């Protein structure tokens, strides 16, 4: 479902 | 899902069988007697003890009906200690008190209205009568002896705060922080406080205080809702780099982004923290204002047309410190150059001149005296990690206890204010007998206190209540010795604030248990 | 799956258990001496409440024949809230007397559908006897007072509405926000409301009020039923960035797009609330209109040929804020030009000029005083969030109470409206003894408030029924100041709406469940 | 898997208990004083009805032979229903009748064959003696008549169906749909109607009628059995487009691609229905190109070498509106071109001509009354979206009640004309005793109906059923007034037709368990 | 085991 | 079943 | 020794079964087309009669309650045939009657004592009107 | 395990 940056950041 | 009511006379012993367990496990730490309490843990040894708020955080009953009663008085007793730093463990005893009585009286078919009534107006008499009976404490002799009392008899301690208080005021404020090492100091920085905590725990990296600490971190002043996370990962991936953690200022940050920030600075990839910017309306545009010039940061607003996508770390503002709380924020050091926050300092002094108002004057005091005023910065001293960490905390409460006592003033500890109170209000009468009662039930609580106090002590609770209630003034019990004469002399205070939010909170949600007729909760399958 | 099938004696027993589950719950709470409720909680503390309300709504019981007794009652009850914003509580008192009496005669043999009969006969009598004990409330003076009862005496809510009435009329559009900060303002802004609710909860940001608040959002006006949410992503991803919250008024939103919807606001990537337009037929084309102009947007319909994927931000129409309810929409300061607006009414008076109908002519007067008589907009004052937002409930509530006074006027409250009017029935006959039974069925049960009143104050229900049905005119009983006199005087009332309404919907599931043969439910395997 | 298997006796008691639940729990709600039947929800209130068929749909019993029971009669009951429009309750209780006393007889020892021959014989007099006593409805003075009673004493419904009639002939087509609002309308157009059903549920996108509703659809007809949805693809993403909805028209859509179908456009992209093609063999290809023709679209079948991947949106047909039943399809407003159309059906009439058979001849007609006859449609006045759409249901009752009048007349209704017609066979006899029990059982049920009737009153059925008997001609008892006299003038009648389907269907289930020796179900493990 | 096709429809 | 947007909107 | 005392609706619930037992017992009798009721014997061969004032001597039942229900309506209904030779039948499915449509209205809520007055006026009128109806000898 | 050609044919 969520995401995540380059930089590790998980989100919607 | 299908619920389980229950009735009158049900709903009641199951009420009273729950807050008999809480404050039974917590009454018995009360006092210098007191007994200790073994708390179970899931990995490791057993924690032992003698914090009746530690035990009462650990109480959860297994009938839910017996727990719901346990949560209520364990909720507004807690009220207590956030009012005035102390009272749960009193608020606990005297809810159980009062309860006990006032359902026996309901049992014998008395009005359960009019029982709260009299309690209510035998609480009102006995503040009264606790305002009489409470010494001032204002001037740094008195904050300072006061201190010393609360340090566990450490001038040092009592000496700090009285200088810290001369230093900001005693309305003003004052944090506590580990010391350099050996020889504790205080400084004044530029900084500020407002009333808004955490927007939710888990930000919480200092359990033991339930509190959010985070150290040079960079602040954002959003004014606006924060739904969309999407918005901030420009900024976010800005502050992973720099390695420093980012404190979130918005109108609020809704659920999911919420939740995202919490999940986030949990792996470790940016530390973050939010809460609701200071105040409503037009003075938070303000308010948001001060904070970005004292920590030297720029306000995004949507009006003005800026974005959040678009800002740097240049746009957020600076501290050396930031501590949340329950329902507080302080900023500590700010960045913000003195010549832009002084002469913000002087807009808003202006805007008192041309003040056509005596509420619009007052608010605008209220900011300059935050801008203006600064934080008195307390390094406890040292001599080895541990006792620098125990005396801060000695510290720490000393302080809690000294502002209340500005506040208030101070009255008979070990229980005899209250008893003292009480015995006063013997003629005190309701318009009805049911309301007499009532009166009754709160005054023979009024002594649980002192009694439990000697109970825990091997003595004997109906001579040493016997004895207190024949003397007058400020002549008790001195628990520790075991001693009688006057308790303010021999330096066994409480702040009658303390005494006052104990009783009050107490009274409150012992009257709304003795008024309740029916409990819904989820059936235990 | 296999059901569970109950007939007459033992279908109907076990609804009286269920509603008297609810009903037991619920009037506890009835009355200026109400008792408390604590209602549990998955997480946290118990809620503790007087509020009849809660409780109805944290009702379920396990057996599923005994639930279906309640969730009845519990049902229709609602629809009177709903209706005068006030009354379930009674409603649900009135429903267990009604069914509680009707149900005896019954299991003593007597008809079902004479006991019905008489009951409504009985209903409609007492309506018509409730609209002569009725007092106009037709002035701003009568306005006021009745406003600053409901916000419990405070003269200023009182003054509020009856200077926002005086601005939109007393049938005009209200609405309420947070103020800016201390003092309160009253602004007339271009608006509108209509009858549509949101398409599904979920969209509910305010679940204190159940309620969907959106701020400066934009406006999706199509003329169409929305299936594929594909059509959609274009414009979506266009209201995503601005990060402004949209509002679909369509034909309908089904299922499939619905849930999308929800789900994605959910989550943080844009905010959408979606109802249907208001209307049907061709008066609905028009009234779509109507709203575009106001917000300054464009309809995209089919017919022209237009699509949603070739809808552009600009399309959308545009307002500072829309709240959406269980049933109703409105919209609050439209961009719309007023050159467009008031040229638009223009046209739609011109008309009523061709017009050659009353109906088509009635349509249109509707229309324009939409358009052109705007939104009357209460920013309740302050000094400090808290009370800012406390008084803005209070005025909330006076402004239902206030509305529904102007409708129908107002009735002796305390119960004693209800008991008045029964005592005047006291002759009404049916067509055979069954129907006569019904009709003395309905006018015992409408002293349950008034009794259920005195019950929680400790007092004797027979007794003040007793007195109370002795004297005439609004004659009753103060509850708070346990002293008889005059109802309206001692400013003691109900809208005389919120009274029928309560009376006409509990005699209505009352009817129902005394004629029910028959229940059919899963089987608890 | 193991089977739970039943004999006799036993397997017979098991059925009686089973319809004995679902006729008792639908009886009640018979006459004109019929009771309530409350039926659960899975969420939200429960259903509160007196509907007969809504209490049969939810009736499924947990023993498997019990159900099975309730199961057979509720099955061919419901074909009553769709036979004549309505009687499945009427048959569901005449069906217990039979049933009861038929196992009583055999129980007792007697044939079951010759039981059930009695009980046709019975059924063969009774259905004569029916239509003897049916008093036509040719006219539109009657045919307004029947109507107007049937919409609840509407006389405009009465005149609608009576104008509608008119216009396309009393075996005509006639649909009903929402009016623009106040006012209705009759309008004739381009249509046409066949016995073919929707493939499958879940294409019901209207539940309360249990039918597929599509506007504006596309329509698809092709030759050929449609296994790989592969084929449609194409042409599917065209109709995607375009945001229309489908109609396939195929000789039959095979399971995996009917799944596709339900499961696509049950997630918003495309929506589509399909139907078998009408008739079979060479008229199907005849038909199929009628359809075509009236549509405007074109047939796509292999034979030519046409292909569906190449079909494109021009070949597709189109119309204003199509309604799919559980075993009808109806075209509403084809736009084929009434050039093409009026010339079709020039062909067809010489067809007629070089006609070499009365059969081919038969069928020749039945297509050009079709595609020449057109479809009336009816468009509910209004006044507000809600009793637009309560008109629209009883107009929609009304005029299948008609078009049975209108087939075979009407005849005594409340029961009375069964309880008439079995007065009449008191000395039916048959070839033994047996049979003779037989006969004695069905007329002794055919007074099932009435005397239900009469004990939801609240009166004594014996007395009543014995009045009733004892009169003669159309003389029976109005459960409305509770007062005797002609039946017909009173204006209380049921379509012979729906009194004889009720009697024929009940009598065959009825038979059919009367001997059956043996039942299979599944172990309950 | 089903396909989808870039307009969105589910198949086999 | 459901895909996802370059701007994180879930749908069929 | 120790009682088993029983109050209201229990107490009258328990009445009405008992005389239910005795009333269908004997009821079944009445008329011309009166059906058997047979009556067990210690010893012998049981009796197969007609005779309601047979089958009501015999009625006794095992619930305490019950049975005080019984030999009460037992008991007045047999001071009946000692005063005219005959009527305890009668007398026993008329207290049956009263008795159960009586207990109904009570359960509804109705006043017993009010409820008693109507009988016994409804009584007095029909003794007159039986008399009145009553042809010499 | 199984694999799927393009045309949609599901095997080993």
């Amino acid at each position: 479902s969520w995401m995540t940056t380059p930089w590790g950041f998980l989100h919607p | 899902a299908a619920k389980d009511v229950k009735f009158g006379n049900d709903a009641r012993v199951k009420m009273l069988r729950g807050v008999n367990v809480l404050a039974d496990a917590v009454k018995v730490t009360l006092g210098p007697k007191g007994r200790n309490v073994v708390l179970d843990k899931s990995f490791g040894a057993p924690t032992i003890t003698k914090d009746g708020v530690s035990v009462a955080r650990e109480i959860e009953l297994e009938d839910k009906f017996e727990n719901m009663g346990a949560q209520m008085v364990k909720e507004v007793a807690s009220k207590a200690n956030d009012a005035a730093g102390d009272g749960t463990t009193t608020a606990t005893v005297l809810a159980q008190a009062i309860i006990t009585e006032g359902l026996k009286a309901v049992a014998a078919g008395m009005n359960p209205m009019d029982l709260k009534r009299g309690i209510d107006k035998a609480v009102t008499a006995a503040v009264e009568e606790l305002k009489a009976l409470s010494v001032p404490c204002s001037d740094s002799k008195a904050i300072a002896q006061v201190g010393t009392i609360s340090a566990n008899s450490d001038e040092t301690v009592g000496k700090l705060i009285a200088e810290a208080m001369d230093k900001v005021g005693k309305e003003g404020v004052i944090t506590v922080e580990d010391g350099t090492g050996l020889q504790d100091e205080l400084d004044v920085v530029e900084g500020m406080q407002f009333d808004r905590g955490y927007l939710s725990p888990y930000f919480i990296n200092k359990p033991e205080t339930g509190a959010v600490e985070l150290e040079s971190p960079f602040i954002l002043l959003a004014d606006k809702k924060i739904s969309n996370i999407r918005e901030m990962l420009p900024v976010l991936e800005a502050v992973a780099k720099a390695g420093k953690p980012l404190l979130i200022i918005a109108e609020d940050v809704e659920g999911e982004a919420l939740a995202t920030l919490v999940v986030n600075t949990m792996r470790g990839i940016v530390k973050v923290a939010a809460v609701k910017a200071p105040g409503f309306g037009d003075r938070r545009k303000a308010m948001l204002q001060d904070i970005a010039t004292l920590t030297g940061g720029t306000v995004i607003s949507e009006e003005i047309g800026m974005e959040l996508e678009k800002a740097t770390l240049e746009d957020l503002g600076q501290a050396k410190r930031v501590v949340i709380n329950k329902d507080t924020t302080t900023i500590i050091d700010g960045v913000g150059e003195e010549a832009a926050i002084q002469g913000r300092v002087a807009q808003i002094r202006q805007q008192i001149e041309e003040a056509t108002s005596d509420y619009d004057r007052e608010k605008l005091q209220e900011r300059v005296a935050k801008l203006a005023g600064g934080v008195a910065v307390i390094k406890v001293g040292a001599a080895t990690e541990v006792e620098m960490k125990e005396k801060k905390a000695r510290v720490e409460d000393a302080l809690h206890a000294t502002r209340a006592a500005v506040e208030e003033g101070v009255v008979a500890g070990g229980g005899v204010a209250l008893i003292r109170v009480a015995s006063k209000l013997a003629d005190l009468r309701g318009q009805n007998e049911d309301q007499n009662v009532g009166i009754k039930v709160a005054l023979r609580a009024m002594e649980a206190p002192l009694r439990q106090i000697v109970l825990n002590c091997g003595e004997e609770p109906s001579v040493v209540a016997n004895t207190v209630k024949g003397g007058d003034g400020n002549y008790g019990y001195n628990a520790a010795t075991e001693e009688y004469g006057n308790m303010i002399d021999m330096g066994i205070l409480d702040p009658t604030k303390v005494t006052r939010s104990a009783l009050q909170y107490a009274a409150s949600v012992a009257g709304l248990m003795i008024t309740t007729e029916c409990m819904v909760t989820d059936l235990p399958k």
